[PDB]
């Protein structure tokens, strides 16, 4: 049952990520100010 | 100044513990130097652990058979900021998957600061796969360890002692069913 739960876990983990990447390139991809930033399917780049 | 050299071990039955470490502290916070631990369980799997610290990085892994290698990185400096977690599985020790990484970067023209953060998901997950497949390693140790234990007090098992208990609980059953058949056997007789 632990193995089973953590191969749930690792399905849903992969599962939401795509979706949470694509929601921050859509939030981002809004405004543009002064500051700027960089979105990469594990990257995260922030400009002040 | 302080030099600090210490050595600690540890000697028993299942397990032997080895810890060195050296070093030299200055200021209120100048401390330089490396620490070493080896801890060596015939009934487990062993680990080694490595600690260094000087004025231009900090590096430290620890590496057991059974999970891999995790190891952490830092350097500071003033014109960058290094942050390394790196977890090597023992399957392939060549390779350090990165499990994250922190990049701070200062920009000597305008006013500008840059700072980058990655992670890696097949890193996650195949340290998530080690660990549920450590943990029927763990559990088989384990109750091996204890069945080990059991044959040096007593001689004996755990599935044996189940079935010890249930013959001593049918024996003072069927005591108590005895006694309760020859009470009434006895109450009748009186009765009569």
């Amino acid at each position: 049952e632990s193995k089973r739960l953590i191969d749930l876990s690792i399905q849903n983990y992969h599962t939401f990520l795509i979706y949470i990447t694509e929601l921050l390139k859509k939030l981002q991809s809004t405004t543009v100010m002064n500051p700027y930033m960089k979105l990469a399917p594990g990257e995260l780049t922030i400009i002040l | 100044t302080l030099a600090s050299k210490t050595k600690g071990t540890f000697a028993h039955r299942d397990f032997s513990a080895e810890y060195e470490e050296d070093g030299k502290y200055e200021g209120l916070q100048e401390w330089e130097g490396k620490a070493h631990l080896n801890i060596k369980s015939p009934a487990f799997t062993d680990l080694h652990l490595r600690y260094q610290k000087d004025k231009k990085g900090i590096s430290t892994s620890a590496a057991s058979p059974a999970v891999g290698t995790v190891g952490m990185d830092m350097d500071e400096d003033d014109d960058f900021s290094k942050w390394n977690f790196y977890y090597s599985p023992q399957s392939s020790p060549d390779k350090k998957l990165t499990i994250f990484k922190t990049e701070l970067r200062v920009r000597e023209s305008d006013e500008e600061t840059q700072i980058k953060v990655n992670w890696e998901e097949e890193a996650a997950s195949g340290l998530l796969t080690s660990l549920k497949d450590n943990v029927p390693k763990a559990t088989g140790v384990l109750y091996d360890y204890v069945n080990k234990y059991h044959w040096e007090h007593t001689g004996l098992t755990l599935r044996e002692v189940s079935s010890k208990l249930r013959r001593n609980l049918q024996n003072n059953a069927e005591w108590v069913y005895q006694g309760a058949i020859r009470q009434i056997d006895d109450i009748d007789v009186r009765f009569q």
